[PDB]
DNA sequence: ACGCCTGCTCTGAACCTGTGCC
DNA sequence: GGCACAGGTTCAGAGCAGGCGT
């Protein structure tokens, strides 16, 4: 994830957005929860990583 | 900043005397590319204004205060470009002022920072990259141009 | 009255106060 | 009341005016 909107790329936030789903079957809502906590504020420096989210 | 002048300079020498050959063709549209993008680069992607207050003390806002500076003079070695290639385009005149326009907005922004402490910055009353040469043929057609043909793009 | 040493006078530099303005 | 230009002040030393030995 940090990789991924470092270069603001969506191929593998969709892998690990899918990988964490499949770890599930709330712990997609645990680790949305721990991104919300100091790395969906700023995801990349430009609120355009946002935008891509 | 200054790497930029230099290109510029050596650019519009080659133009000159030399051409009366990819790189150079290739080098023209890097600079009108450069142009483009810096256009609509409003200082969030440079990180300026609200996410830095350029404050002299902090490792962040020191280095808000170089990169600033390269962009000012980034800004202005891109007006010398705009002007020098085409004779006289009111699409790269208003080009110029957009430059000038990022430019004066640091300029205002620097000043806004320089109206508290003393004024000991001459750091932003540090000299333009522009040949003399320049700054006369500028106001050569700013005060002494009378040609319709221009006028339109000079006002 | 000529030689030798010092100290005084000029000169600008930098310091920080002093006062006027908004 | 703070923000800013101008004045004068102390300095710090160069470089020569002139008192004092033979």
């Amino acid at each position: 994830m940090a990789q991924a909107f470092e270069s603001c790329q969506l191929d593998s936030m969709v892998t690990a957005f899918l990988v964490v789903r499949q770890a599930a079957l709330l712990s997609y809502a645990d680790w949305f929860k721990a991104s919300f906590g100091s790395t969906r504020g700023y995801h990349g420096c430009s609120k355009k990583a946002l935008v891509f989210l | 900043d200054y790497l930029l002048c230099c290109i510029q300079h050596c650019l519009a020498w080659y133009k000159n005397t030399v051409i009366p050959e990819a790189f150079y063709e290739d080098l023209d549209d890097i600079l009108e590319s450069i142009t483009n993008r810096m256009i609509k680069s409003e200082l969030e992607d440079f990180e300026l204004d609200k996410s830095a207050d350029f404050s002299q003390s902090t490792s962040i806002g020191i280095k808000n205060n170089i990169s600033a500076f390269l962009v000012m003079g980034v800004c202005e070695v891109l007006i010398e470009y705009n002007f020098s290639i085409s004779s006289f385009s009111k699409n790269r005149f208003e080009d110029i002022l957009s430059l000038f326009m990022c430019y004066k907005k640091l300029s205002d922004i620097l000043n806004e920072k320089a109206g508290k402490a003393k004024t000991k910055m001459a750091n932003k009353t540090s000299d333009s990259l522009l040949s003399m040469k320049f700054v006369s043929s500028l106001l050569t057609a700013l005060f002494r141009d009378s040609i319709q043909s221009h006028q339109e793009s000079l006002s």
